[PDB]
RNA sequence: ACCUCGGAGCAGAACCCAACCUCCGAGCAGUACAUGCUAAGACUUCACCAGUCAAAGCGAACCUCAAUUGAUCCA
RNA sequence: GCUAAACCUAGCCCCAAACCCACUCCACCUUACUACCAGACAACCUUAGCCAAACCAUUUACCCAAAUAAAGUAUAGGCGAUA
């Protein structure tokens, strides 16, 4: 399915891939009120795969996982409230509230191992583990490891989020405006470190 | 450009305005919102109707 | 048909509008405060979310008031922030069995209460809880004027609450004959419970007594048609001697 | 209350996360067929008595039915022109897996086709091969 | 005959009489405020830095975040004394069947 | 059962069935068999493991349940190391 | 004053709405009746001397019987206030 | 007087078959402790509930009687 | 051919919006609609039950403050009906 959006090309790949801009493609409908905490990748499609992309994804399986390296892309976990996960696949209406973004939780008391772990390309582990993981997946699957410091998008392709953020331009305690187009920071010295915090 | 749903547009009472349902939903719906506005009898009467509906729809009937 | 507003807004929009409707903004915020009551008949939990033993997730939990029935000799005596509950019961604590009406009623005790405000000893039926609540306070005008109208929930109480924010507020030698140092000492003790007069006043009273003291505040013989007459007539001839 | 300063440089990843309302026209793949088995259609298109329009998502307009639970169908949605010859062609075509000629159903108005039995791929290889 | 004039909406925010009963509690709140400024821009003459908590519910919001979501090294550690005490359960009682 | 309710005038589930039971999408239904924890001592274990092992109902009793519970129960769920990921889909089935 | 709680557990409402009630909440339960509760003796501060107690300026813990009825009504003792064991600290330093 | 289960005749020959019809019984017992785990395929007390037989494999050696009995909740 | 027959108005129902009432000539709480004399007399209390549960005994929706949705989910319950 994913290659099937990249070909007809509602989702561009020269991009970050993220969970909204999924559910702006209309790949997968979410029900956040039905206690769906992400998405998940699926072992199916693996072969005739050729995406390349930076995908963003909170489940990974590892068969996807070397996929997807093995053409090139990037994985990465990212655990969201139900709350956050709901703004993030509409937020529109959050900025129709005008309410500050409020920032992420960090994984519940069971899923903290999983997103810390570097196998699961937990965004929490290590980046230092990341090329180990990466070669016990080559070395399992049999394909050559592509390094990819070398093409000129590997600034896209490893852009990624900090925790307690939600998107890569925006950060918790911003507010937006679309009637009269705007942006706005607080600028107390309270919010802004609880923000950070 | 669907600046305006067209249940919006007919003139009629509050708690019928872009709905349909049968005698139970009606009579509920209606108590619920202008409940408190009510006649004594009306509210009166009204209860009582809710709770023969009820009694009827639930225990009455074939398929069962 | 129906109304223009519900019923239970009319009682606040007969406030709004009548006799009533001229009273002081103070005193209509008093009837219009819906302030709480301090649990007297059950432990509230201490937080607003909790941790049930079943599964491991939050819950929200939310206290609720037992409704108390309060006798007119509680207005008329100060018990406390309790009276008699009504409710009912299973027997030997089994849900498998007879429900069964059941009353709880406070044990009173008819007991002395002196105040130096006042200058007047009373006798009263009031409770264990009344003396526990008047101790921890350190005083038993303290604990007049620092209690919750609600929590005190007793007519005599508020009368009470009416004359000594009177007297404070006035500060009369009434009090204190040829004692003088007495009652500044007493005074500065309590000052800071002071309040003005006419909201000392207004305070410990109902509606109907309320619009009463209005009414009789309001009512005066009208001015003769003849009087003001004879005044715009003499303004009159004034403006033409000035012309 | 807070100072509040405003910027509006950040914007650009609004309307990034602002999502759209049409369905772009793919890219132009320098090499066909595309993976995940996608074929955009030919043109000029075929000159025939009929034809056969994509849908929204400019895939072809066969489709699946299954009703009563057992009766197990396909249908050809969208064709236009002179469905006859089509329905005849499809006939042709099927007859010899079965040994007999399918039972189809026509509905002109629409411009429908419903068919016995599941015959979807061959359906749409059929429909891409002849550049629908 | 000339046809009626389209419906539109409102133009401008709404906000109706705060001393009038009938009229809902939620349009008074801040809430509504929050979505005619998100709505309708800066047109509707609401205060900015209102749509910020005051620091009382920042204060309530910090302890009652602090009190419920613990941090990372916390977490951490807690989950480094449960498998260490598996690990002892497990060590101690496989030992006792081999005895 | 509760047709109509006073407050939302929606069908009601018992929870009953949902104790008891489990649907799969496919339509089925599994039920643990009865006294599989009762009378163990004198039950040889052949009919002991016949008791544990787990069995679907028939058609008439799983339309039952389907009419008794709502539609919130036979909507499709993406659990996580839930191993009736296998057993919510059908598998080469004819007439 | 009896505290009891509630048999049947209270639907949750919101905070801007009372709660919904019924008899099944009416029905209550008995949990203490705070006057069996042991009893804890009050501090209070003597004026004039007596026996066994204590002397001027002096505090001392007692039972609420006896201060309530002899020691507060007479006059001789008062509370452990902030605003008079202050002075009577500070005539303790000056004597 | 009976209310459940089993065997025999009525029901003679694949199955089923009633009566306040005719007869006899049961509400256990005895021996092991692999009376362990899993599994193809089938029977079925005329529904369901229940009740039955069992190839194979792992792991091991080198059950008899005829009924001999009891659902859910709950503890 | 009689008895009879026919009619179409009075008016009414549901909604919406809107808040609403009072001779101020005499009389009217004693036996009401009665011109006129010493009494000390004042309210503040769970609704229950039928019925369902195929009997019944715990229980059984009946509003009280935004329409929809979450959700007939979490929950409760002779863990049953049902809420
Ligand atoms: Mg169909
Ligand atoms: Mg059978
Ligand atoms: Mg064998
Ligand atoms: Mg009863």
């Amino acid at each position: 399915r994913l290659q099937y959006l990249i070909d007809l090309g509602r989702v561009d790949p020269s991009q970050p891939i993220d969970l909204t801009q999924l559910v702006n493609g209309r790949g997968v409908t979410i029900q956040p009120l039905k206690r769906d905490y992400g998405v998940q990748l699926v072992e199916e499609g693996a072969d005739t795969f050729t995406a390349k992309v930076n995908i963003e994804v909170q489940l990974a399986s590892e068969l996807a996982i070397a996929a997807i390296e093995k053409n090139g892309g990037v994985v990465t976990t990212a655990f969201y409230d139900p709350r956050s996960l709901d703004i993030v696949c509409k937020p529109v209406p959050f900025f129709l509230r005008g309410q500050p973004i409020p920032k992420r939780m960090l994984p519940p008391e069971e899923l903290v191992p999983y997103y810390t772990d570097a196998k699961n390309r937990g965004y929490l582990a290590d980046p230092a583990k990341f090329p180990e993981a990466r070669l016990e997946l080559a070395r399992k699957y049999g394909y050559i490891l592509p390094d990819i410091t070398k093409d000129e998008l590997f600034k896209m392709l490893c852009t990624r989020k900090d925790p307690r953020q939600i998107f890569f331009g925006l950060a918790p305690g911003w507010v937006v405006n679309m009637a009269d187009k705007k942006i706005l920071k607080p600028t107390d010295e309270n919010l802004l470190k609880y923000y950070t915090s | 450009n669907f600046e305006k749903h067209p249940k919006e547009l007919i003139r009629g009472p509050i708690w019928l305005r872009g709905w349909k349902g049968n005698e139970l939903q009606r009579c509920i719906r209606k108590r619920k919102m202008v409940g408190s506005r009510m006649f004594a009898d009306d509210l009166h009467n009204l209860n009582k109707r809710i709770r023969y509906l009820y009694k009827h729809f639930n225990r009455h009937g074939k398929f069962r | 048909p129906l109304h223009k507003y519900p019923v239970w807004l009319w009682k606040r929009l007969q406030l709004r509008e009548g006799i009533c409707s001229r009273l002081p903004g103070h005193y209509l915020r008093s009837l219009e405060e819906e302030r709480t009551p301090t649990p007297v008949h059950y432990r509230p939990h201490g937080a607003k979310f909790k941790i049930n033993p079943k599964n491991g997730q939050r819950e929200r939990v939310e206290d609720v008031p037992i409704p108390i029935y309060f006798p007119p000799e509680s207005q008329r005596g100060l018990w406390g922030g309790e009276g008699w509950i009504l409710g009912q019961i299973y027997a030997n604590n089994d849900k498998l069995s007879k429900r069964l009406k059941k009353v709880w009623k406070p044990q009173l005790f008819e007991r002395e209460f002196y105040s130096e405000i006042l200058d007047k000893k009373f006798t009263v039926t009031v409770t264990m809880r009344t003396l526990d609540l008047i101790d921890e306070a350190y005083g038993l005008d303290f604990y007049i004027l620092k209690t919750p109208k609600e929590d005190l929930c007793s007519k005599f109480g508020m009368d009470l609450k009416r004359g000594m924010l009177l007297r404070l507020a006035r500060q009369d030698p009434q009090l204190h004959p040829e004692d003088p140092e007495r009652r500044a000492a007493i005074y500065d003790k309590y000052k800071e419970f002071a309040i003005p007069e006419e909201e000392a006043e207004w305070v410990g009273l109902t509606l109907e007594e309320a619009i009463e003291k209005q009414r009789l505040l309001e009512e005066k013989d009208p001015v003769p048609l003849f009087k003001i007459y004879v005044a715009e007539l003499i303004q009159q001839l004034q403006q033409q001697a000035l012309s | 209350y807070p100072r509040f300063v405003e910027s509006v440089d950040e914007y650009q990843f609004v309307e990034r996360l602002l999502p759209a309302t049409r369905i772009p026209d793919p890219p132009k793949h320098e090499h066909y067929p595309t993976p995940s088995g996608w074929q955009p259609p030919r043109d000029p298109p075929p000159n025939l008595p009929y034809f056969v329009r994509r849908s929204r998502m400019h895939n072809i307009p066969v489709y699946k039915d299954i009703t009563h639970g057992n009766r197990q169908m396909t249908v050809i949605r969208k064709v236009e022109g002179d469905i006859w010859a089509l329905q005849k062609d499809v006939e042709d075509f099927l007859s010899p897996l079965l040994g007999k000629t399918p039972v189809t159903q026509v509905n002109e108005v629409t411009g429908t086709l419903r068919i016995k039995g599941y015959f979807d791929q061959e359906l749409k290889a059929w429909l891409l091969e002849k550049g629908f | 005959y000339r046809a009626r004039p389209p419906p539109r909406r409102r133009p401008g925010p709404r906000w109706p009489d705060p001393e009038d009963l009938l009229t809902p509690r939620w349009q008074l709140g801040p809430r509504y405020a929050a979505k005619q400024f998100a709505r309708y821009g800066a047109a509707s003459g609401v205060v900015p830095g209102s749509l910020w908590p005051s620091p009382e519910q920042l204060r309530e919001l910090e302890a009652e975040e602090r009190e419920w979501y613990p941090s990372l090294a916390t977490m951490q550690e807690s989950l480094r004394v449960k498998q260490l005490a598996e690990e002892q359960k497990r060590r101690e009682r496989e030992q006792h069947i081999a005895e | 059962l509760t047709y109509f309710s006073a407050r939302k005038g929606k069908r009601k589930t018992v929870k009953a069935v949902i104790d008891r039971f489990l649907r799969l999408h496919c339509g089925l239904w599994v039920r643990r068999k009865a006294g599989y924890k009762k009378k163990l001592w004198k039950k040889t274990p052949a009919r002991k493991k016949r008791l544990r092992e787990f069995v679907f109902c028939n058609k008439t009793q799983s339309k039952l349940l389907d009419k008794m519970t709502t539609s919130f129960w036979k909507r499709r769920n993406w659990y996580v190391d839930d191993p009736y990921q296998k057993y919510h889909d059908r598998t080469n089935l004819k007439v | 004053t009896v505290i009891v709680e509630r048999w049947w557990k209270v639907p949750l409402a919101g905070e801007g709405r009372k709660p919904r009630l019924h008899r099944r909440h009416r029905v209550y339960k008995l949990v203490e009746d705070t006057k069996h509760r042991p009893k804890e003796n009050l501090e209070l501060i003597l004026t004039q001397s007596v026996e066994n107690v204590g002397v001027r300026g002096d505090l001392v813990s007692v039972k609420k019987s006896l201060g309530r009825n002899r020691l507060l009504p007479q006059g001789l003792a008062v509370y452990a206030s902030p605003e008079n064991k202050k002075l009577f600290e500070e005539e303790k330093l000056l004597r």
